[PDB]
């Protein structure tokens, strides 16, 4: 057995159990991936590796997160490009930006990238994104275009809750966001 | 209130390695919001 | 708020949560610090940074740790160094090896070390052990003259049992060994 | 058969604010195999 856990409340000026890519950084008791400006990727990452399944056994972890972030737009329609919470291997690097979020490089399907992300995505990229033109959650698993999508109504600069839970038993991932 | 759920099952041991790195990521790109994360707690047990 | 936890039950030949330095590693699924042979040392820390207190605040962290190690010597009689669970900065690397335990480099008190170890001493060396000669447990701030002592009784090849606390209201440190 | 030690220590004064913890053994002229079988770590710090 091996578990790992960590909870941070409140963000401080030196964050030094968080590695920064990109324009990520810590301020004013929050992370700032992104602040309200055209171009950029901002990543934050735990320090730690964590083991989350075992070739020896072939066991697989259960793991569950929360976290609140919020969004804040100039406007609600203009809007753009998203975030991501994602698992990667453990020396991951910012891929394309936009609206790749940061995470992959190709709506084609490639093994290579070895990474599973949850995206909720506010601008609709018409060559990938669902054709309703909606913003949305998905769970992307190594490419953009999502296995699985939720229409979401984004409500700009209000705190939204987030539970993302994988039980290893059936291999299901759930994830629910919640705006009291 | 207002909740949005989404379910599915993902195989991880077929996709990602042994060993991971987690956390966030977002971006701007002609368009723009801030993105900014409150708090994080993390969980992981494998037997 | 912040909080760090962590638990290996088992350890496996690729444990990648932890810093290897010397030549400690994982084999058998236990960590191996020195294996029984001359002049060597081993240090293992956990991959992420833990935040024991704050500048802005003033609040200092609790913590607890327990673990089971083993100290397997030819025979009662010849044995040394002994070992350490310590607290260091970030950047830490190995110190001076055998009777400063790969953690001090002096039994004068220096401040710019910033590192407090609970060492299990098997080898009493005049200059600053204990004159009684007998093997013991202490607790050492910047320096490998203990500021305190309680003699100790290896049982050479068993495995002991030990839980560290830390409580910041009351400043107390307190070591608990034992072989069941 | 237990052993137990206590002692006040204000580690405010003598460590940095973020640190590593960690294991450390070593031999000398003599000699033994160090070993650790299992390893639990908890903190919290209040803000
Ligand atoms: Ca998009
Ligand atoms: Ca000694
Ligand atoms: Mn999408
Ligand atoms: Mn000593």
């Amino acid at each position: 057995t091996e578990t790992t856990s960590f909870s941070i409340t409140k963000f401080g000026p030196d964050q030094q159990n968080l590695i920064f890519q990109g324009d990520g950084y810590t301020t004013k008791e929050r992370l700032t991936l992104t602040k309200a400006v055209r171009n950029t990727v901002g990543r934050a990452l735990y320090s730690s590796p964590i083991h989350i399944w075992d070739s020896k056994t072939g066991n697989v972890a259960n793991f569950v997160t929360s976290f609140t972030f919020v969004i804040d737009a100039p406007n609600s329609y203009n809007v753009a490009d998203g975030f991501t919470f994602f698992i990667a291997p453990v020396d991951t690097k910012p891929q394309t930006g936009g609206g790749y979020l940061g995470v992959f490089n190709s709506k084609d399907y490639d093994k290579t990238s070895q990474t599973v992300a949850v995206e909720f995505d506010t601008f609709y990229n018409t060559a990938w994104d669902p054709s309703n033109g909606d913003r949305h959650i998905g769970i992307d698993v190594n490419s953009i275009k999502s296995i699985n999508t939720k229409s979401w109504a984004l409500q700009n600069g209000k705190e939204a809750n987030v539970v993302i839970a994988f039980n290893a038993a059936t291999n299901v991932l759930t994830v629910s966001l919640t705006y009291p | 209130e207002t909740s949005y759920t989404l379910n599915e099952v993902v195989p991880l041991k077929e996709f990602v390695p042994e060993w991971v790195r987690i956390g966030f990521s977002a971006t701007t790109g002609a368009e723009f919001a801030a993105h900014e994360v409150l708090s994080w707690y993390f969980h992981s047990e494998l037997a």
